[PDB]
C-alpha cells in the first residue's frame, strides 16, 4: 500500500505520508531486517500483522469553535439601533481547530444582517409666483421628511435646491421695472434665476428645517417652469452636490409644467444640452446659452447616476405627470398636500425594498492546504466554488448559512496560524486558526 | 474683518470644578450670526467643544464633552457663555470664541483672543498636610528663585536666534 | 339871356343819407347864384325841395331825400333876379343796402342770421342768397318780412362754410348786398356695438360720421371712479378698438365724439358691464356634529379650482385650506368641534400664466 | 451608529528655502462637498485666521500666491513661492457632518533661518518683519513657564493657607 | 444619386451672423434668378441697430462667392412723441437691436417675404415690451417695400397678441396670399394670420404704428385649458378640401397634453376639415410638416416630423433617433392612421426636424422628398436622405446620403437644418437642392445630372462545342470556335444623342483565377476583352458580331466541364463633359452586367 511505499524514517513522516497510516513504536511485529518503512500502515493492516492498539498511534482532530456569539433576533427592526458592538453579523466569531492529513474539517458560519444601509436624498422646490398659495405645504413637507429620514435610518444626508425660469426675454419680462421685481409693488419678490442652490448635502436636520423657512417666492411670465434644466445640473454636479456611493433619492415638488427640448427655438437658443456641470459659485450662469433637455437625454443621465425621482404635484397637473412617471424607469408620482401623507409613504416604501450582495474573503493559506465554500441563499439558491462564496438578494433581517472545508496536505509548522475571514463592507471577521502536526503522539 | 472678539474669565480649576466663561461681541449684530466654542490643547491641536445656533432653538455638542458643559447666548447683553463642570486634567487648554460668517459654508471667519483655563492637581496639597507649617512655608522660598533661572534660559536663547537678523540689517 | 348848367350829373348812394347833384357852371360871367330844385314826377306826394348855391360851386346837397320815389331834378343858373333854362333830369334813389350782419347760435343741422335793416326805410322785404362756399352753383333765396331783422336758415350740409348775401329790397330796386362768412357743425358718430365681453376687456364698434373726421375721442367711467377716467385718441381709418384691463363685475360707461381740427360731434355714450366670476348662492346642504357639507353656486367665468378656507371666530388661529377639483362644486369639512362658530371663505382661481392670482371670497358663519 | 469623519496631513512638519513650491494634502475618510472643506493657517503667537473657504476662495486680505484644488476625498494647499511671513501652522477643517473635526496642523518653517549667510540676501524690509515676529513668539513661552510654576505654587500654597 | 455630390457648390458668409438660417429662389426675371440667403445675427450699416441681420441676394453663375446684403429697412428705430418733452431726453418705442431679422425668407413671382421674430416695442399707453414680431413684403423687384405686422394691434400683452412673434413660421400660396402664424398669442395657445398681397398694399398706412387690414383670415380665441399649445409653430400650404382652392396645414407640438398634432385648415372657410394626433407624449410631433404627391396620383399627401421621438432597440436600450409618418389621401378622404414611418439611425440624430419636397429628381414620374437630420453622422457634423418617389408608396430605403465635404470644427456644423428644394436653378430640366449650415457660416447647392438607361442583350446560336468538327483553323490544326451577337441599348432625356459605353467581355471568368481559361476570341485571343462602341439614343438597337474559339488542345482534363461567359457595359469616364457641365448618370435599376455559359460534349 502506499504507506508500505511511504519509507518513512520516523512515526511522524507516516502521518505526513497518509491519513490512515499509523506507526508501530513496539518493533515486535516489524522485521528487524525491514526498514522503519514496514511499521508504517493501514490501521486494519496494522492490526491484521498483530500490533498492539495501544502502540499503534493514529492522532486526529475535533472541530471545536472557542466562541460563539448569538446573532441578534432585532436585527436593527423598525430602524432601531441598541449598538455597534451590541449587533453580530457572524456567529462563529473566533474559532481554534487541529488539521491531520486526510482529515478535512469543516465549520458552518452563519451570517445575519443587524444593520440599514445609508440613504441620501435631496429636495428641489419650485419658487415660481403662482406657488405663493401652495409654499406654506412646501415649507411643512421638509421637516416632515427630515423627521421620516431619522425614523427610517441612523445615518442619512439631506440637501435643497430651488429653480425659477431661463434669464431670456420672452420667458421673463425684460422691462427694467419688472427686472427688480416682477409681482404688484405692493409685494417684495425677488429675481428670477435658473437654478439656485441653497445647501449641499448635511447630516445636520437643524439646519436643513431654519434653510427652507427664509426661501422667498419668485416670479415669471409663462405658465410652465424649467424643472428639467434643473434636474439635468444636480444629477451630473457631483462634486459641488457632494454625492457618495449611497443609495440616492431626488424628490421634485412643481405645482406647474415642464419645458423640454425644442421650446428654446422661440427664445433665440439653438445649443442642445451637453449635460456638463457649468455651476459657478453655487448658481447655473449657462442657463440662456444651452437648450432645455429633452426626456430621453435626461433619462440616460439619471441612469448612469442611479439617482431614484419621485414628484409631488398637484391634483390638477397630475394626469399630466402620470404619463411622465411610465416613462422614466424606477420613479413614483405623488400628490402635494397639506397633510403630505402620500409623499411620505412612497418615500418609506422605497426605503423597505433593497436588495444587496455578501461575498466572503479568506486570507492566505499554506501550501498544499486548500478551503472550500459552500453558499446556502433564499428560495433554495446553493452555489457552490466561487459562486458558493457569494450570496445576493438578501433583504434586512435575512440570515443565510455558509459550509466551509479546511484540508491539510502536510504540516508547514508546528505552532498554529490565525487568519481572518470578514464579508466585504462588514467590519466584522471570521478568524481561523489551523494546527498541523508531523510528529506522531 | 472690523468685528472685534473678547474672552474674559479664565483661572486655574481644582479636578471637578466649575468654571463659566463669557465671550463679548462687538461691530456686527450677535444674534444674526452662529457662535462656537474651540479650544487647542497644550500639543497644538484643535478641538470644537460646542456650536449654538443664532435662533438658540438648537446646539450642538461633542461626545466627550458632550452632557458635561453648556453653552447659551444673551441677546440683550449680546455675551456667549460657555458653563464647564465635573473638569478633568484633560480639559486645560486655549478656549477661542469664534463666529460662523455664512451657515451653508459652516466656515469660521472670526476668531477671539481666548483665555486659558488650565486645571490643578490637589494631590500635592495632601502631602503638604503632614509637614508642619514653618517647614512647609521655607519650601514656598525656593521656587521663586528657580521659576526666574527657568525664564533666565529662554531669553538667552531667544537672543542667538536674535543676533543673526540685527547683524544683516545693520549691514544694509 | 343866362346859359344854364350842361353835363349834369346825380349820384344815388344805396342809403341816402346825403344826396349831392353837380353840374357844369353857366358860361355867362357875373353869375349871382345857382338854384336847384328836386320835385316828385307826375306832380306825386313827394318832399320836394329847394336848395341855393354859389357862382364859385356848382355842387349843391338834397336832405330828406324820399327812397323808391322819382324826383325831377332841375338846377336854375341865378345872376340878380333873373335865372335862365333850368337843366331838368330824373333819378329814382336807390335803395339802402343792409349792415351790421351777425351770426348767432351757428349749429351745423341749421344755422341762425340776425342783421341790421337801413335806417328809417320802409323796405318791401328782406332778400337773403347763401350757398355752400365750395358749392357756389347752389343757393337758397329766402324773402324776409320788412319789419324783422333776424332770418332762420335751414338744412345746412354740415361742415360746410355757407357765404349768405342778403341786400334790402323796395320795388324793383335791390340793394347793396352784405356778405357774412360762417361755417357749419360736425355729425356725431353712430351704430356703437359691444363683441368678445370678457371679464377684463370688451370690444366696441362705431360708424363714421358722413362728414370727414380726423380723429374719434373715446372715454370709458365706471359709475363710481376715484379717479376721472383715461382717454385714447384713434385714428378715422381704424373705427374699431378695444378697451382691455378692465376689473369684473365692473360696468362701463364709455362717451364716443368725433373731432375734425378744432371741431368735436356729437357724443355717442355705449353702457357695457363686465362679467362676474365671483361665487353665488353659498349654502350648507346637510351638516353632522363634526363635520359640514357646502353647496355654492359654479361661477359665470371658467375657474381651474376652488379654495375652501375654515376657522375659529373665536380665536386668531390659522385658518386650515384643502384645494378641490374646478368641475366638482361641493366640498366636505371634518374634524371640526361640535358647538363652535366656523367662518366658511370659498375662493375661484381663474389666473392663467405664472400669476396666482384669484377672485374676491364669498364667506358664511355655520354654528356645529 | 456613531461613525466620525478622519482628517489627515501628509507632511506632519518640514522646511524649506525661500521661493520653493509646497504643496500640503488633506485626506478624508469618507466622501464630502468641497464648500465644506477650509484651510486655516495660524502665526506663532497668534490667534487662527481663515486663510481660504469652499477650497476655492481666498478670505479678503489674503495674497494671490496661496492656491487650493481637489474634489471627493482628496484636497491640497499649494504655496507659489516661501516667504518668512508664510511661516505659520496649517489645518485643514471640515465642516460637512457633526462632529467638526480639524486635522493636525503642518508646523512649515524656515530651513537655516538663523545662519547668517542666507540673512545677506534679505531686504532691509523683510529683516524689520523677521525681527517683529520673535517678540510675539518670546513673550508666549515665558508666559506658559510662569503658569507651570503658579499651578505647583497652588497645592502647596492650599494646604498652608488651611493650617 | 443625380445630386452633384463630388462637385457641390459652397457659399460663405461673416462669422457669427448663422448664414444660411434660411435658403429661398428668387427667380423674378429669367436671366434674374439667384438664391437668397438669410443671416439673422449679422451686423447692418443703419446705427441703432445691432445683429439685426439682413438677407444676402447672390445671382446664379459669374462669381458664386460674392454676395450682396438686401436694404430692405435704411432707418433706425423711430422714437416716441411723447417722450420728446415729457421726460428729458427721447426714448424709442420700439427696438431694432437683435430683431434676429432674416430669420425666415420666402418668395413667390416678383414677390420676398422677409420676417423678424424677435422684433418688441414699448407701447404708448403702458412702458412695457412685447415681441409681437415684424416682416417685410417686397414685390416688383423691390420696387416698393410693404411692412406687414398683423400681431401688432390694440389687444397688448401675452393675454392679446402682444407676445405673438408673428413670422415665426411663414408660406406662401400659389396664388400669393401670404399665410403667417404666431404661437405666442392667446398666452401661447398659437394663432395663424393669412391676407392677400394686393389687400396688405391698399390698408398699408406708415403714419400709424398700429394698421387693421380688412379681408384678414385668423383663428378664433380658444379656451383656457389650450393654452401654452405653441400652434402656429410650424406652417404649410396644400390641396386636401378638393375644391381646387390652397389649405393651410399648421402643427400644434405641444397639443393634447403634450403628445402633439397636425390639423389642415381650410383657405376660405379657414374651419379645421381633419385631424393628426401623435403617437408618443413629448415626441415634438408637427416640428415640420410639409404637402406634397408621392404616388402620382394627382392628390397632395402629408409628411409630418417627430425629432425628439425615441424608440427601444433589440438589445432594449432606449434611444432617441426620432420618425417621420406619411399619410396617403385617398379620393374618399385622409385616412388618420399614418401608412408609413421613417426611423432614424443616430442617436440625437433629430431625424425629421426638417422636410422639404425635391419634386421629381429621377423624372420618373414620381415625386421624391429629401429630410435632414442636423446632428446625424459619426461626427455629428449632420446629414440629409433623399427617399425616392414610389407609386404604390414612398420608399423606406434612401436613395443618396448628403454629408459635408469640409472636416469636421468644435462648433456644431448644424448641417441640413434648412433644406430648399423643387426648382431647377441651372435650367437643366433637372431640378436642384440647396442645404444650409449657418453652424459654420456656409451654404451648399446641389445640381442633378441627366440620366441615360441602357439594355445589354447577347446571346451565342453554337451553344454545344463539336470535338469531331471545327470551323475556323487559324492555327496549322483547325479549331471550333462560337459567334456571340452583344447589343447595347441606351435612353436618355435632354442628353446628348451621341453617347459614348465601354463594354469588357470575359471568358472561363470563374476559372480565371487559379485555372486555365478554355474560351478566347477568335483573334485576340484574350479571356478578357475591352471594346468602346458609341450609342445614339435615336438608333434603335446596336450589335456587334465576334468570334470567340474553343481551344483543340486535349490539355484541359474534363473538355464537357461548361465555360462561363460575362459581358458588362459601363459609362465611358472620358470625356463625358457637357455643355451644362454636369457629367451624364446611369439608371441603378438597369441592368449594366449579363453573364452566358457553354459547354462541350465528351464521349
Ligand atoms: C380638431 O382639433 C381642433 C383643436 O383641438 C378642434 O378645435 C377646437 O374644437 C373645440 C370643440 O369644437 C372648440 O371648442 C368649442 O368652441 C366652440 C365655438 O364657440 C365660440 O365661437 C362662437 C362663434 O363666434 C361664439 O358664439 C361662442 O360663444 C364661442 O365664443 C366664445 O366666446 C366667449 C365669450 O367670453 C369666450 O370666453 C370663449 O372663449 C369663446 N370660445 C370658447 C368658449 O372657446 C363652442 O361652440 C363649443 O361648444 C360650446 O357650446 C356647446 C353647446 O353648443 C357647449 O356644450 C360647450 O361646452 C361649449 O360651451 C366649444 O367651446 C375649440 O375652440 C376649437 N379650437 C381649438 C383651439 O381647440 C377641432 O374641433 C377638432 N375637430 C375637428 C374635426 O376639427
Ligand atoms: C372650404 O371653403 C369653401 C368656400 O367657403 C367651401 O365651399 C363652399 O361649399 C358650399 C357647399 O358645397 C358651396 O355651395 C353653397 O351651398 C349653399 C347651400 O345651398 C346648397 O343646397 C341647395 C339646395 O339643394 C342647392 O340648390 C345649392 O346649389 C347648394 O347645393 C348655397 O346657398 C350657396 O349658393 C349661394 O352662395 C354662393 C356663394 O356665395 C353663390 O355663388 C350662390 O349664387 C348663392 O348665393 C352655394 O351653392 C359654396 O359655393 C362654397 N363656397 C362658399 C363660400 O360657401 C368648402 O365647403 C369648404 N370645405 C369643405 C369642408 O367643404
Ligand atoms: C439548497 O440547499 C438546501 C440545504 O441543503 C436545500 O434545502 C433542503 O432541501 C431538502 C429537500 O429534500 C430537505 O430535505 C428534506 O428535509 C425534510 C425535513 O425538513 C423539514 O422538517 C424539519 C424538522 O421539523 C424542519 O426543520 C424543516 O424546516 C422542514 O420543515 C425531510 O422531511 C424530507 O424527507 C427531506 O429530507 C432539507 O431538509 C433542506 N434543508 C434545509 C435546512 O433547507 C435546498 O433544497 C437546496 N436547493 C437546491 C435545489 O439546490
Ligand atoms: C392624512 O391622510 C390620511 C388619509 O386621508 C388620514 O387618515 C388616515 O388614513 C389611514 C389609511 O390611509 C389610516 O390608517 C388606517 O388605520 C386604521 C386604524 O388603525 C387601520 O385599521 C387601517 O388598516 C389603516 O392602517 C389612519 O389611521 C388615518 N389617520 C389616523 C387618524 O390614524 C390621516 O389622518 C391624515 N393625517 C393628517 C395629519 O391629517
Ligand atoms: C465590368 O467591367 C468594369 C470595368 O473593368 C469593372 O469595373 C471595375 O471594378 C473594380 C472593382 O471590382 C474597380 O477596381 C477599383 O479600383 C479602385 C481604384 O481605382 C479602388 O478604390 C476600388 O476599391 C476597386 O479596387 C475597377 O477600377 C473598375 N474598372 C475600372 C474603371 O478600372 C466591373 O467590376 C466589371 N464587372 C463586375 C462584375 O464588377
Ligand atoms: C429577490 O427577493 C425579493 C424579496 O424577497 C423577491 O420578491 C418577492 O418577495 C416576496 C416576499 O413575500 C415573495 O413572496 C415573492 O415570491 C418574491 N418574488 C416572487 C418570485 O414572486 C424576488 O423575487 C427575489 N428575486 C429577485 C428577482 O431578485
Ligand atoms: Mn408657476
Ligand atoms: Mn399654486
Ligand atoms: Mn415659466
Ligand atoms: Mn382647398
Ligand atoms: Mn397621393
Ligand atoms: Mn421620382
Ligand atoms: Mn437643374
Amino acid at each position: 500500500n502506499r504507506c508500505l511505499k511511504a519509507n518513512a524514517k520516523s512515526c511522524g513522516e507516516c502521518i505526513q505520508a497518509g491519513p490512515n497510516c499509523g506507526w508501530c513504536t513496539n518493533s515486535t511485529f516489524l522485521q528487524e531486517g525491514m526498514p522503519t518503512s514496514a511499521r508504517c500502515d493501514d490501521l486494519e493492516a496494522l492490526k491484521k500483522k498483530g500490533c498492539p492498539p495501544d502502540d499503534i498511534e493514529n492522532p486526529r482532530g475535533s472541530k471545536d469553535i472557542k466562541k460563539n456569539k448569538n446573532v441578534t433576533n432585532r436585527s436593527k427592526g423598525t430602524a432601531e439601533k441598541l449598538k455597534p458592538e451590541d449587533i453580530h453579523q457572524i456567529q462563529p466569531q473566533q474559532l481554534v481547530l487541529r488539521l491531520r492529513s486526510g482529515e478535512p474539517q469543516t465549520f458552518t458560519l452563519k451570517f445575519k444582517r443587524a444593520e440599514d444601509y445609508p440613504i441620501d436624498l435631496y429636495y428641489l422646490m419650485d419658487l415660481s409666483y403662482s406657488m405663493k398659495d401652495d409654499l406654506e405645504n412646501v415649507k411643512s413637507l421638509g421637516t416632515d421628511l427630515m423627521n421620516e429620514m431619522r425614523r427610517i435610518t441612523s445615518d442619512f444626508r439631506i440637501g435643497f435646491g430651488s429653480f425659477v425660469e431661463k434669464t431670456v426675454m420672452p420667458y421673463i419680462s425684460t422691462t427694467p421695472a419688472k427686472l427688480r421685481n416682477p409681482c404688484t409693488s405692493e409685494q417684495n419678490c425677488t429675481t428670477p434665476f435658473s437654478y439656485k442652490n441653497v445647501l449641499s448635502l448635511t447630516n445636520k436636520g437643524e439646519v436643513f428645517n431654519e434653510l427652507v423657512g427664509k426661501q422667498r417666492i419668485s416670479g415669471n411670465l409663462d405658465s410652465p417652469e424649467g424643472g428639467f434644466d434643473a434636474i439635468m445640473q444636480v444629477a451630473v454636479c457631483g462634486s459641488l452636490i457632494g454625492w457618495r456611493n449611497v443609495t440616492r433619492l431626488l424628490v421634485f415638488s412643481t405645482d406647474a409644467g415642464f419645458h423640454f427640448a425644442g421650446d428654446g427655438k422661440l427664445g433665440g437658443i439653438v445649443l442642445p444640452n451637453d449635460g456638463q456641470c457649468h455651476l459657478e459659485n453655487n448658481m447655473y450662469t449657462m442657463s440662456h446659452y444651452y437648450d432645455y433637455p429633452s426626456i430621453a437625454h435626461l433619462v440616460q443621465k439619471l441612469s448612469e447616476n442611479n439617482i431614484q425621482t419621485i414628484f409631488a404635484v398637484t391634483e390638477e397637473f397630475q394626469p399630466v405627470y402620470k404619463e411622465l412617471k411610465n416613462l422614466i424607469p424606477k420613479s413614483a408620482v405623488g400628490t402635494l398636500s397639506a397633510n403630505s401623507s402620500n409623499v411620505i409613504q412612497l418615500i418609506i416604501d422605497a426605503y423597505n425594498s433593497l436588495s444587496s450582495e455578501v461575498i466572503l474573503e479568506n486570507g492566505k493559506l499554506s501550501e498544499g492546504v486548500t478551503i472550500s465554500y459552500k453558499s446556502y441563499c433564499k428560495n433554495g439558491v446553493n452555489g457552490t466554488g466561487e459562486n458558493g462564496r457569494k450570496c445576493s438578494n438578501i433583504s434586512i433581517g435575512d440570515e443565510v448559512q455558509f459550509e466551509i472545508s479546511i484540508t491539510s496536505n502536510k504540516c508547514p509548522k508546528k505552532d498554529s496560524d490565525s487568519f481572518k475571514i470578514r464579508p466585504l463592507g462588514f467590519t466584522e471577521e471570521v478568524e481561523v486558526i489551523l494546527q498541523y502536526i508531523c510528529e506522531c503522539e | 474683518m472690523d468685528v472685534k472678539l473678547v474672552e474674559s474669565g479664565g483661572g486655574l480649576v481644582k479636578p471637578g470644578g466649575s468654571l463659566k466663561l463669557s465671550c463679548a461681541a462687538s461691530g456686527f449684530t450677535f444674534s444674526s450670526y452662529t457662535m462656537s466654542w474651540v479650544r487647542q490643547t497644550p500639543e497644538k491641536r484643535l478641538e470644537w467643544v460646542a456650536t449654538i445656533s443664532s435662533g438658540g432653538s438648537y446646539t450642538y455638542y461633542p461626545d466627550s464633552v458632550k452632557g458635561r458643559f453648556t453653552i447659551s447666548r444673551d441677546k440683550a447683553k449680546n455675551t456667549l457663555y460657555l458653563q464647564m463642570g465635573s473638569l478633568k486634567s484633560e480639559d486645560t487648554a486655549m478656549y477661542y470664541c469664534t463666529r460662523i460668517g455664512y451657515d451653508e459654508d459652516y466656515a469660521m471667519d472670526h476668531w477671539g483672543q481666548g483665555t486659558s483655563v488650565t486645571v490643578c492637581s490637589g494631590s500635592d496639597y495632601e502631602f503638604l498636610k503632614s509637614w508642619t507649617v514653618e517647614d512647609l512655608q521655607k519650601r514656598l522660598l525656593a521656587l521663586d528663585p528657580m521659576m526666574e533661572q527657568e525664564i533666565e534660559e529662554i531669553r538667552q536663547k531667544y537672543q542667538s536666534k536674535r543676533q543673526p537678523i540685527l547683524d544683516a540689517i545693520e549691514a544694509k | 339871356p343866362l346859359s344854364p348848367p350842361t353835363n349834369l350829373h346825380l349820384e344815388a348812394n344805396p342809403d341816402t343819407g346825403v344826396l349831392t347833384v353837380s353840374w357844369e357852371r353857366s358860361t355867362t360871367p357875373d353869375i349871382t347864384g345857382y338854384r336847384i330844385t328836386t320835385t316828385p314826377t307826375n306832380g306825386q306826394q313827394g318832399n320836394s325841395l329847394e336848395e341855393v348855391v354859389h357862382a364859385d360851386q356848382s355842387s349843391c346837397t338834397f336832405d330828406n331825400l324820399s327812397p323808391g320815389l322819382e324826383y325831377n331834378v332841375s338846377v336854375y343858373t341865378v345872376k340878380d333876379d333873373k335865372e335862365s333854362v333850368p337843366i331838368s333830369d330824373t333819378i329814382i334813389p336807390a335803395v339802402p343796402p343792409p349792415t351790421d350782419l351777425r351770426f348767432t347760435n351757428i349749429g351745423p343741422d341749421t344755422m341762425r342770421v340776425t342783421w341790421a335793416p337801413p335806417p328809417s326805410i320802409d323796405l318791401t322785404n328782406f332778400l337773403v342768397r347763401y350757398s355752400p362756399v365750395k358749392n357756389e352753383e347752389d343757393v337758397a333765396e329766402l324773402s324776409i318780412s320788412p319789419s324783422d331783422n333776424a332770418v332762420v336758415l335751414t338744412n345746412l350740409l354740415p361742415g360746410t362754410e355757407y357765404v349768405v348775401s342778403v341786400s334790402s329790397v323796395y320795388e324793383q330796386h335791390e340793394s347793396t348786398p352784405l356778405r357774412g362768412r360762417q361755417k357749419t357743425g360736425l355729425d356725431s358718430p353712430t351704430g356703437i356695438d359691444f363683441s368678445d365681453i370678457t371679464a377684463n376687456s370688451f370690444t366696441v364698434h362705431w360708424i363714421a360720421p358722413r362728414a370727414t373726421i380726423t380723429g374719434y375721442r373715446i372715454r370709458h367711467h365706471p359709475e363710481h371712479f376715484s379717479g376721472r377716467p383715461r382717454e385714447d385718441r384713434v385714428p378715422h381709418s381704424r373705427n374699431s378698438i378695444t378697451l382691455t384691463n378692465l376689473t369684473p363685475g365692473t360696468e362701463y360707461v364709455v362717451s364716443i365724439v368725433a373731432l375734425n381740427g378744432r371741431e368735436e360731434s356729437p357724443l355717442l355714450i355705449g353702457q357695457q358691464s363686465t362679467v362676474s366670476d365671483v361665487p353665488r348662492d353659498l349654502e350648507v346642504v346637510a351638516a353632522t356634529p363634526t363635520s359640514l357639507l357646502i353647496s355654492w353656486d359654479a361661477p359665470a367665468v371658467t375657474v381651474r379650482y376652488y379654495r375652501i378656507t375654515y376657522g375659529e371666530t373665536g380665536g386668531n388661529s390659522p385658518v386650515q385650506e384643502f384645494t378641490v377639483p374646478g368641475s366638482k362644486s361641493t366640498a366636505t369639512i371634518s374634524g371640526l368641534k361640535p358647538g363652535v362658530d366656523y367662518t366658511i371663505t370659498v375662493y375661484a382661481v381663474t389666473g392663467r400664466g405664472d400669476s396666482p392670482a384669484s377672485s374676491k371670497p364669498i364667506s358664511i358663519n355655520y354654528r356645529t | 451608529s456613531h461613525m466620525q469623519i478622519v482628517v489627515t496631513q501628509r507632511p506632519t512638519t518640514m522646511a524649506a528655502s525661500p521661493g520653493d513650491k509646497i504643496i500640503i494634502t488633506c485626506s478624508v475618510s469618507s466622501i464630502i462637498s468641497s464648500n465644506y472643506l477650509h484651510w486655516y493657517s495660524q502665526k506663532p503667537g497668534f490667534s487662527p485666521k481663515l486663510l481660504i473657504y469652499r477650497t476655492s476662495n481666498l478670505a479678503s486680505g489674503v495674497p494671490p500666491r496661496f492656491s487650493g484644488s481637489g474634489s471627493g476625498t482628496s484636497y491640497s494647499l499649494t504655496i507659489g513661492t516661501m516667504e518668512a511671513e508664510d511661516v505659520a501652522t496649517y489645518y485643514c477643517q471640515q465642516g460637512s457632518d457633526i462632529p467638526l473635526t480639524f486635522g493636525d496642523g503642518t508646523k512649515l518653517d524656515l530651513k537655516r533661518g538663523s545662519d547668517y549667510e542666507f540673512l545677506k540676501s534679505w531686504t532691509v524690509e523683510d529683516l524689520q518683519k523677521r525681527l517683529l515676529a520673535l517678540d510675539p513668539m518670546m513673550e508666549q513661552e515665558i508666559e506658559e513657564i510662569r503658569q507651570k510654576y503658579q499651578c505647583k505654587r497652588q497645592p502647596i500654597l492650599d494646604a498652608i493657607e488651611a493650617k | 444619386f443625380n445630386l452633384d455630390a463630388e462637385a457641390p457648390a459652397v457659399l460663405s458668409g461673416p462669422p457669427g451672423s448663422f448664414f444660411g438660417f434660411s435658403v429661398e429662389f428668387y427667380r423674378p426675371g429669367t436671366d434674374g434668378v439667384s438664391v437668397l440667403v438669410g443671416a439673422p445675427k449679422a451686423n447692418t450699416s443703419q446705427p441703432g441697430v445691432l445683429q439685426g441681420g439682413a438677407v444676402y441676394l447672390c445671382p446664379w453663375g459669374a462669381s458664386p462667392t460674392q454676395c450682396t446684403p438686401i436694404e430692405f429697412d435704411s432707418k433706425g428705430s423711430r422714437l416716441l412723441e411723447s417722450s420728446l418733452s415729457s421726460s428729458e431726453g427721447e426714448e424709442p418705442v420700439e427696438y431694432k437691436s437683435l430683431q434676429w431679422f432674416g430669420a425666415t425668407v420666402r418668395a413667390h413671382g416678383s414677390s420676398i417675404l422677409a420676417c423678424a421674430p424677435l422684433y418688441s416695442w414699448r407701447t404708448e399707453k403702458e412702458p412695457l415690451s412685447d415681441p409681437v414680431g415684424t416682416c417685410y413684403l417686397s414685390t416688383d423687384n423691390f420696387t416698393r417695400i410693404l411692412e406687414y405686422a398683423p400681431c401688432r394691434s390694440d389687444f397688448s400683452w401675452a393675454a392679446g397678441q402682444g407676445y405673438c412673434q408673428g413670422g415665426f413660421s411663414a408660406e406662401f400660396t400659389k396664388t400669393g396670399r401670404v399665410v403667417l402664424g404666431g404661437p405666442g398669442s392667446y398666452f401661447w395657445q398659437g394663432q395663424i394670420l393669412s391676407a392677400t398681397q394686393e389687400q396688405i398694399a391698399e390698408s398699408y398706412y406708415p403714419e400709424y404704428l398700429i394698421n387693421l387690414v380688412q379681408g384678414q383670415l385668423q383663428t378664433r380665441q380658444a379656451s383656457s385649458i389650450y393654452d401654452d399649445s405653441y400652434l402656429g409653430y410650424s406652417v404649410a400650404v396644400g390641396e386636401f378640401s378638393g375644391d381646387d382652392t390652397e389649405d393651410f396645414v399648421a402643427g400644434v407640438p405641444k397639443g393634447n397634453l403634450t403628445y402633439g398634432y397636425v390639423t389642415i385648415l381650410n383657405g376660405s372657410d379657414i374651419r379645421s376639415l381633419y385631424n393628426f394626433s401623435g403617437e408618443q407624449m413629448a415626441s415634438y410631433f408637427g416640428y415640420a410638416v410639409a404637402a406634397t404627391d408621392v404616388n402620382g396620383d394627382g392628390l397632395d399627401d402629408l409628411l409630418v416630423g417627430a425629432p425628439l421621438l425615441m424608440d427601444r432597440t433589440p438589445d432594449g436600450r432606449p434611444q432617441e433617433v426620432g420618425r417621420v409618418y406619411v399619410y396617403l389621401q385617398h379620393p374618399a378622404g385622409i385616412e388618420p392612421t399614418p401608412t408609413l414611418t421613417l426611423t432614424g439611425h443616430d442617436e440625437f440624430g433629430r431625424f425629421g426636424s426638417s422636410l422639404t419636397p425635391l419634386g421629381d429628381l429621377d423624372q420618373d414620374g414620381y415625386n421624391d422628398v429629401a429630410i435632414g437630420a442636423p446632428f446625424g453622422g459619426e461626427t455629428q457634423q449632420g446629414v440629409v436622405f433623399v427617399f425616392p418617389g414610389g407609386p404604390g408608396g414612398l420608399g423606406s430605403k434612401p436613395s443618396q446620403v448628403l454629408q459635408p465635404l469640409w472636416a469636421a470644427s468644435h462648433t456644431p456644423d448644424f448641417f441640413g437644418s434648412a433644406l430648399r428644394g423643387g426648382r431647377d436653378l441651372d435650367g437643366n430640366g433637372y431640378p436642384d437642392l440647396i442645404v444650409g449650415s449657418f453652424g459654420v457660416d456656409k451654404a451648399v447647392v446641389y445640381r442633378g445630372r441627366p440620366i441615360v438607361s441602357a439594355s445589354a442583350s447577347l446571346t451565342i446560336f453554337p451553344a454545344m462545342f463539336n470535338p469531331e468538327e471545327r470551323s475556323c483553323s487559324l492555327e496549322g490544326n483547325p479549331v471550333a470556335c462560337i459567334n456571340l451577337s452583344f447589343c447595347l441599348n441606351a435612353s436618355g432625356k435632354h442628353v446628348a444623342d451621341s453617347i459614348g459605353f465601354t463594354v469588357e467581355l470575359q471568358l472561363d471568368w470563374q476559372k480565371q483565377k487559379g485555372g486555365v481559361r478554355r474560351a478566347l476570341f477568335l483573334a485576340s485571343r484574350q479571356a478578357t476583352l475591352t471594346q468602346t462602341l458609341l450609342i445614339q439614343n435615336g438608333a434603335r438597337e446596336d450589335c456587334r458580331e465576334m468570334k470567340i474559339y474553343l481551344r483543340n488542345e486535349s490539355e484541359f482534363r474534363d473538355k464537357l466541364s461548361p465555360i462561363h461567359i460575362a459581358l458588362n457595359f459601363s459609362l465611358d469616364p472620358q470625356a463625358p463633359v457637357d455643355s451644362h457641365g454636369l457629367r451624364p448618370a446611369l439608371h441603378y435599376q438597369s441592368k449594366s452586367r449579363i453573364e452566358d455559359k457553354a459547354q462541350i460534349l465528351l464521349d
